[PDB]
């Protein structure tokens, strides 16, 4: 039987989180670079309020995969109790 | 993503560990229940989210051939030892690869649901290959999972 | 100074949590090895119960160090918020 | 695990992020709305463990002092690159390496804070090296965190 075993690992607001997210992590990559390396004399305030913004983005990413990993081992617990009832006879 | 006759029998079995009051349907509050009594602590949004993900008419639970559906999804199994290994790992007070045999009966005698004085004379005299007192863990675990 | 670079990574009752979820993992791993190899006669009820037992402890040790991972995140996202004022002048 | 003059006194600053009412201490309350305010949603026991990591008198609340040892322990950086690779990813529709210059615009012009269609000009204008009205974001990304 399946002994010691365990099912083999690896929702509409979860995505909606990812693409307003993903999208601020584009802007605020292009306003940091473009503010760093693209103009003649860096303005440190902008690049503070982007760095604000851009850590909050990639952040807010983290947060949904860490969400989606916790959603996958809650259904991976569902799959397993049902699978207890394969030991037989 | 395919299942035989006496796994979609042993399945409805399953069924009925999630279906606790028997109307061929599984709830958010049914899955809330089970899942607290794995010792697990779901959010409603996740517990919304756990049935539609599966749920294929959109009416809100789980039944029987959506239940099979996140099954055949996911039959494949994969070896457990390098998790059971770090459960040990948490008692190796010094990180040195052992057990002792003493603190290995302080363990399960007195943390969680716990093994019998006797029980942990059986475990230990599995476990002690060398007869040195001493659990090379990692290699016990290995056996046990060959 | 810092452009997109972010800080690296990598409690009482969680750390409860971890060594009763623990101890129940050797309790089942134990009890399903011997009841599957060291027996002369396998008791399938035995078996289905205590695997029940083993994905719960299992499971219950995935969720504390899913935990860890989103307060780490957490505290790194607190982190990285202090370290855009080191963006100067 | 050391700390310079300069960066002591930015990380001053950095408290009166937390310390929304200047009263000398950061209290889950002050977390909880920072916390928040990047879009994140700790709950009650995850703001508590945050203040309780650095807590080293136990009072409850994070001081300057207990503030500069947090930083202490993290202010090694690393680069961001895959990370942000991925959010690109997250717009390729066709999973093939490429953004359209079109599809570009129509993201950053509907979604998320937004750019212009002014700076998406800028932005598309350094992306799209080959003058091809194609993105290889990949090249775009490994050139931004060069
Ligand atoms: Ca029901
Ligand atoms: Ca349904
Ligand atoms: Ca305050
Ligand atoms: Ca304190």
């Amino acid at each position: 039987g399946r002994k010691l075993e365990l099912t083999k690992a690896e929702d509409t607001q979860l995505t909606k989180r990812v693409k307003n997210a993903a999208a601020n992590v584009l802007r605020e990559t292009w306003l940091i670079y473009k503010n760093t390396k693209l103009v003649k004399k860096i303005d440190h305030a902008k690049v503070r309020k982007h760095q604000r913004k851009f850590l909050q983005a990639i952040h807010q990413l983290r947060s949904v995969k860490m969400e989606q990993r916790k959603l996958n081992d809650q259904a991976n617990t569902l799959v397993d109790l049902a699978k207890t009832q394969l030991e037989h006879h | 993503d395919q299942l035989t006759e006496e796994q979609i029998a042993e399945f409805k079995e399953a069924f009925s560990l999630f279906d606790k009051d028997g109307d061929g349907t599984i709830t958010t509050k049914e899955l809330g229940t089970v899942m607290r009594s794995l010792g697990q602590n779901p959010t409603e949004a996740e517990l919304q989210d756990m049935i539609n993900e599966v749920d294929a008419d959109g009416n809100g639970t789980i039944d029987f051939p959506e239940f099979l559906t996140m099954m055949a999804r996911k039959m494949k199994d994969t070896d457990s030892e390098e998790e059971i290994r770090e459960a040990f790992r948490v008692f190796d007070k010094d990180g040195n690869g052992y057990i002792s045999a003493a603190e290995l009966r302080h363990v399960m005698t007195n943390l969680g649901e716990k093994l019998t004085d006797e029980e942990v004379d059986e475990m230990i005299r599995e476990a002690d290959i060398d007869g040195d007192g001493q659990v090379n863990y990692e290699e016990f675990v290995q056996m046990m999972t060959a």
